[PDB]
């Protein structure tokens, strides 16, 4: 019945005012990628910065299993894109963020899917 | 001049063929530092570069490529240049990444452990190191080819590098063994390699290109490293992240280098030929298998 809440506790920590977590790896990359959310290479575009996935991954970096019955990543081996607005914390961004199923874009920074 | 424009400067052929005696290495720009774009680690720009001037050279890029990283952890956790390597090798390349200490990284499959404990069943394409102990920066002590990680590396390469695959293997003044040097003359080419934004430092990455399984040039080691430190010493290299800020051309092309199995027998000089201008990987393509030596002890008592 017992499990560790690795999400809620970071979660809570930020809104203590904790420092985000540090040494996510930036990758060097052109900038007009297609903005997607996470890419098999680096996607970012003007208003992106790309990362490697597994350094932005809150399991991944504190050494914990992942919410997932198979334990599998999303993140590692593949890179995500992080708003330029929001790379000062890519654990917290991708941690609190959705990718859209449908366009693979991030829902509310790059999905339009429900436009019209 | 238009080398702060390249990625980083290769040692000039006729350095290569002095035969220089060993001296202390005393850059000029030592303590320089290049400006890095915001927000880069060094080990992400390093790495670009690395790859920038591998895709100047006649790389094996095969069909279900295989490459393996020694040393890929940092102080910091991660593996900045896994994730270099991986952005820069084609999709669905196998990159299989190791290191002493604990790290979470990009790679297919890590292990961790002394490089020593670690076996692989298949052959591989590309062998890329960037061991290194800072302990071996005693300026104090007498600057002798150095073991340790090296004749692994060496004997790794011999038993387990792919005819046709490459390498580049981080050294330093003091981080170096001879018989790696003569081991380069077995490749087509071989040249040491200096980044741009860390060319304050006397690392550099000995490539050897396209690899022949047999000696094409005899090289004393001792006396090939001698040249390098010469080099490094009379020509100093001006710092520069330009190279960083175009990525259009990054990726390595996917040639679909062709793969066959040949036996000793059978590698004529055509094949040999071949194996020389990038266009054969000698290897079987069987799965890929990897172990980590794990020793084992009771410490109850
Ligand atoms: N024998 C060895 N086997 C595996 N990894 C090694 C060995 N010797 C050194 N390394 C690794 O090589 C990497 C070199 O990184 P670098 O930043 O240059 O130096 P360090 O991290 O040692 O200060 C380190 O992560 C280190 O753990
Ligand atoms: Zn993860
Ligand atoms: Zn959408």
């Amino acid at each position: 019945a017992f499990a560790v809440d690795a999400a809620k506790a970071y979660k809570d920590y930020l809104a203590s005012g904790g420092q985000p977590i540090t040494n996510c790896v930036k990758m060097l990359c052109t900038h007009t990628g297609t903005g997607q959310a996470i890419t098999v290479t680096p996607e970012a575009n003007m208003d992106q910065e790309s990362f490697g996935g597994a350094s932005c991954c809150l399991y991944c970096r504190c050494h914990i299993d992942h919410p997932n019955p198979k334990g599998f990543c999303d993140l590692k081996g593949k890179y995500v894109q992080i708003p330029t607005t929001c790379a000062n914390d890519p654990v917290g961004f991708t941690l609190k963020n959705t990718v859209c199923t449908v366009c693979g874009m991030w829902k509310g920074y790059g999905c339009s899917c429900d436009q019209l | 001049s238009s080398q702060a424009w390249q990625p980083g400067v290769a040692m000039p052929n006729l350095y290569k063929m002095q035969r220089m005696l060993l001296e202390k290495c005393d850059l000029q720009n030592y303590g320089d530092s290049a400006t890095l774009p915001k927000g880069i680690m060094m080990n992400v720009a390093k790495y670009t570069q690395l790859c920038q001037y591998l895709n100047t050279l006649t790389l094996a890029v095969p069909y279900n490529m295989r490459v393996i990283h020694f040393g890929a952890g940092s102080d910091k956790g991660v593996a900045p240049g896994t994730a270099v390597l991986r952005q820069w090798l084609p999709t669905g390349t196998l990159l299989v990444d190791s290191d002493l200490n604990d790290f979470v990284s990009d790679a297919d499959s890590t292990l961790i452990g002394d490089c020593a404990t670690v076996h692989t069943a298949n052959k591989w394409d590309l062998i890329i190191s960037d061991m290194y102990d800072p302990k071996t920066k005693n300026v104090t002590k007498e600057n002798d080819s150095k073991e340790g990680f090296f004749t692994y590396i060496c004997g790794f390469i011999q038993q387990k590098l792919a005819l046709g695959g490459s390498v580049a293997i981080k050294i330093t003044e003091h981080s170096w063994n001879a018989d790696l040097y003569k081991l380069m003359g077995h490749f087509a080419w071989w040249t040491a390699f200096v980044t741009n934004v860390n060319a304050s430092s006397s690392e550099a990455f000995l490539i050897g290109c396209n690899y022949l399984g047999k000696p094409r040039e005899q090289i004393d080691g001792y006396v090939m490293h001698a040249n390098y430190i010469f080099w490094r010493n009379t020509n100093p290299i001006q710092l520069s992240s330009y190279s960083l800020f175009d990525m259009s051309k990054f990726p390595l092309k996917l040639r679909g280098t062709a793969v066959m199995s040949l036996k000793e027998g059978q590698i004529n000089d055509m094949i040999l030929s071949l194996l020389s201008k990038g266009r054969l990987i000698i290897r079987e393509n069987n799965r890929v298998v990897i172990s980590s030596d794990v020793l084992v002890n009771n410490e109850n008592l």
